[PDB]
RNA sequence: CGUAAAGCGCGCGUAGGCGGUUUUUUAAGUCUGAUGUGAAAGCCCACGGCUCAACCGUGGAGGGUCAUUGGAAACUGGAAAA
RNA sequence: CGACUUUCUGGUCUGUAACUGACGCUGAUGUGCGAAAGCGUGGGGAUCAAACAGGAUUAGAUACCCUGGUAGUCCACGCCGUAAACGAUGAGUGCUAAGUGUUAGGGGGUUUCCCGCCCCUUAGUGCUGCAGCUAACGCAUUAAGCACUCCGCCUGGGGAGUA
């Protein structure tokens, strides 16, 4: 693919993480509050989708912000 | 002729799609290219060699096509020694089949070149002079050094196919027997006299027309 | 729902013999098990799509073996229908 | 599920014509290894070997191509398919393409080409034509 | 592919239409024709061609003619087997027949085969009516038709055990 | 049966139609022979007679999805076994 | 069918191949599901939005335009039962050149460790294309090719989906 770097997930399996790993939480999304997509990271699409739910849970978990502008 | 230390300068071919048609030559494909077979290029290159030798033994005659770039150089020179006609760029559309233009193409070169010793540079104004200059110019240039093309031929040489379509073609219209360096890459069967040998080489397609040149002439120079 | 415990269970005692697996008094047990449990949550819940298309097909597919072991045999018709309380 | 066997070796043939190749595969049969026969002894088939595996088959034929490989007949099809099954009595036996091609026909006494099966007076059920 | 003009020969014309090519202001016509030229011996050819008149038009039809021949497998003055034809729903039926009847079909296909030297066949035009296609497919099906000796060559057997 | 008229919205499925591979068997279909019958006139063929033809006669063939019965069992079908 | 978590529940593929040994395919009639709109019953209405009001353009505009604005859009249970419901391509089965990807897998080699790489096999999911096929456009293993079985349907347009 033309995307970046193939096979981001060489550090992370089977499965992660949901909330208890920040370390796969800022790698993987902006500074604003946004998602990355898989376009930037490289990261394949059941990571993406496993991700997807896990910013769902983990910004109930007051844990993290739906939004950081300020 | 053909023996197996001369096909070990033959390597790979260009490989961005491939026919599925020609895998039989195909020997190995290794290091992201397809190789093809030289136990049966050196059969074929000697039956090829016994059909060309053939037609030069009853008088033939046979066209050298060096359209393509880094061929030309070789191809004019190998068709000079072998004493036939040549081209090594633009075929002009139609050359098998057209004949009705051919002639009186060379018929204008015919004229043309002679108005020179009477007096045609300066003797007039430029603006005919400097029209004819380039026309002459031209016509020699991208037509080729031909001006023996007579009688119609009854085979044909050609560096490539996968360029040469509109005249390979125009050559089955023809039903002439065709030889020709063939690409991996190259229709097969448009083609009877195949040679599965590579043309990006320099040296490659330098050897086999040097090979070629001295069949036809071997073959012209006994009594034909 | 079902489950492969209580489905080994039962498959022990309706099996013609120790090593088969198919046998379809086994698959008519099971499939009769299946069609009890989706009913009652069909039951349970009185709309939805997969749940009566699925036990249509179940039922088809149980009515054909059982018309299969009508033809080769003509006991184990009988017994099952009686034992198992179902067909009628 | 498949309807028929016949339908299925006759397409094979004829999809083998279409693109030219040698060999072929095919689940064998009785019958199939009879008409294979008989489709060497007309001619157009190079040879015929049958093999043995699990269970059936598979019978693996050689094809026939001319010098200028060219195909042997102009079309090959069946006349007796399900639903419609046919049969022909000994006169009314049918010569398509006359000497040229024949007519595969399965008779009391076994299957025979359209010649002998109006030599001997005995017809039988059609199967496929050949030209 | 090789045109001759060594054997004899009988051109034969099927149609001719007005044809026109519109433009701004006037309306440019060329007149069209077909030809099938053939000796009444055993080839035959068809032929198209088109010109702003009949005479030149037909000339171009007829000198692009034979350019393209046909072998036409024939035996007893007749076709060696029934066929059928089929070129772009042109489609056409062919069938021997016995002695003194004649060919009968179309007036296009008629005048190909009266042209190919054919003298008793059986044939109808079926599908479309257009005379250009069925002829093409007329010549299609002699393209494929063949002959005793044509197919005992192929098969391994031979003549006088597989014959009309 | 893409666009021209013509695939229903789709699904579950009865009756029906169709049927994997091999063996044995039945002989219903099928193939094959005979028997009786398919009136005659008519159509077709051959001949003969009204001067010819028309016509008529003669005789032949032809005509059943026909019944009975003698055989074959590849195939369809029935049964049994892999 | 795109909010999340759980409870219950139907389907699909791969591998396996031990197992039941043809039990299969199509399938009239019958039955059920079935977009949105529409309707019955009771709530809720923040927005958005048929009917409708004002203004503006406009010869004129009850249309587009701007500002509101009810039913409606929402929920719960029933009602109806059509659509350009399309891929204008019926379902099931088998065969016929390629290359390129995508989704959920599998086998093998390359690496100290494959997670980094490659090849091979699946099934869908696309494109470019050969043979062939087509009125042509286009179809091309996800056939409109090569065949078989079964079902539906058409036999000029308007009348007319009308009586």
């Amino acid at each position: 693919r033309r995307r970046k770097k193939v096979c981001y997930f060489t550090a992370n399996g089977i499965t992660h993480i949901d909330y208890k790993d920040t370390e796969l939480l800022k790698r993987f999304i902006s500074e604003r509050g946004k998602i990355l997509p898989r376009r930037v990271t490289g990261t394949s699409a059941k990571y993406q989708r496993m991700l997807t739910t896990a910013i769902k849970r983990s910004r109930h978990m007051a844990l993290l912000p739906y939004v950081k502008e300020e | 002729m053909k023996q197996l230390l001369e096909a070990g300068v033959h390597f790979g071919h260009q490989t961005r799609r491939w026919n599925p048609k020609m895998k039989k030559y195909i020997f190995t494909e290794r290091n992201g290219i397809y190789i093809i077979d030289l136990q049966k290029t050196v059969k074929k290159v000697d039956e090829a060699y016994n059909f060309l030798k053939q037609v030069s033994e009853d008088g033939g005659q046979v066209l050298f096509v060096g359209t393509k770039k880094q061929a030309q150089e070789s191809v004019k020179s190998e068709a000079e020694r072998a004493g036939q006609f040549y081209i090594n760029q633009r075929w002009l559309g139609g050359l098998l089949t057209n004949y009705k233009t051919i002639s009186k193409r060379i018929k204008r070169i015919s004229e043309i070149e002679k108005m020179e010793e009477d007096g045609l540079f300066e003797v007039l104004p430029k603006k005919e002079v400097v029209e004819l200059k380039k026309e002459y110019d031209r016509l020699i240039k991208f037509l080729g050094g031909i001006r023996d093309m007579k009688s119609m031929p009854q085979a044909l040489f050609v560096v490539d196919p996968r360029k040469e379509r509109n005249a390979i073609a125009e050559a089955r219209k023809l039903n002439i027997p065709i030889v020709g360096i063939v690409d991996t890459n190259c229709d097969p069967d448009e083609i009877d006299y195949v040679i599965p040998a590579n043309d990006d080489a320099i040296r490659a397609v330098k050897l086999l027309t040097a090979k070629m040149a001295d069949a036809i002439l071997e073959g012209q120079q006994g009594v034909s | 729902a079902i489950s492969q415990e209580r489905k080994n269970e039962i498959i022990k005692e309706y099996r013609v013999h120790e090593t088969d697996t198919g046998s379809p008094e086994v698959q008519i047990a099971v499939l009769t098990a299946e069609i009890n449990a989706v009913n009652e949550h069909l039951r349970t819940h009185k709309k939805d799509h997969h749940s009566r298309r699925g036990l249509l097909k179940m039922v088809g597919r149980r009515r054909h073996l059982l018309n299969y072991l009508r033809s080769k045999d003509i006991q184990r018709y009988r017994e099952l229908i009686k034992s198992l309380g179902i067909r009628r | 599920t498949m309807t028929d066997p016949i339908a299925d070796m006759l397409t094979r043939v004829r999809n083998a014509n279409m693109v030219r190749h040698e060999k072929l595969e095919l689940p064998a049969s009785n019958i199939k290894k009879e008409i294979a026969e008989i489709l060497k002894s007309e001619g157009f088939i190079k040879n015929v070997e049958y093999v043995e595996d699990d269970k059936q088959g598979v019978l693996r034929l050689f094809l026939k191509y001319g010098q200028n490989d060219e195909r042997v007949i102009t079309g090959l099809k069946r006349i007796s398919k399900p639903g419609l099954r046919v049969y022909a009595k000994a006169s009314e036996m049918p010569k398509v393409l006359n000497g040229l091609g024949i007519a595969l026909v399965s008779t009391s006494e076994g299957v025979i080409t359209d010649k002998e099966a109006r030599k001997r007076n005995v017809g039988g059920e059609i199967i496929a034509y050949v030209w | 592919r090789r045109e001759e003009e060594t054997k004899e020969f009988e051109e034969r014309v099927v149609t001719i239409n007005r044809v026109a090519k519109v433009v701004k202001g006037g309306r440019r016509f060329r007149f069209t024709a077909l030809v099938v030229v053939g000796d009444k011996n055993g080839r035959v050819g068809f032929g198209t061609g088109k010109a702003q008149e009949v005479p030149e038009a037909i000339k171009k039809a007829v000198e692009a003619a034979k350019k393209d021949l046909v072998v036409v497998p024939r035996v007893e003055g007749t076709t060696p087997h029934t066929i059928t034809g089929r070129y772009g729903s042109g489609s056409v039926f062919m069938k021997p027949a016995a002695p003194g009847t004649g060919v009968i079909a179309g007036g296009p296909v008629r005048a190909v085969l009266e042209l190919a030297g054919i003298t008793d066949i059986l044939s109808k035009s079926l599908g479309s009516n257009t005379p250009i296609n069925m002829v093409r497919a007329t010549i299609d099906g002699l393209q494929n038709l063949k002959n005793a000796e044509d197919v005992a060559k192929l098969r391994g057997k031979t003549v006088e055990e597989l014959y009309n």
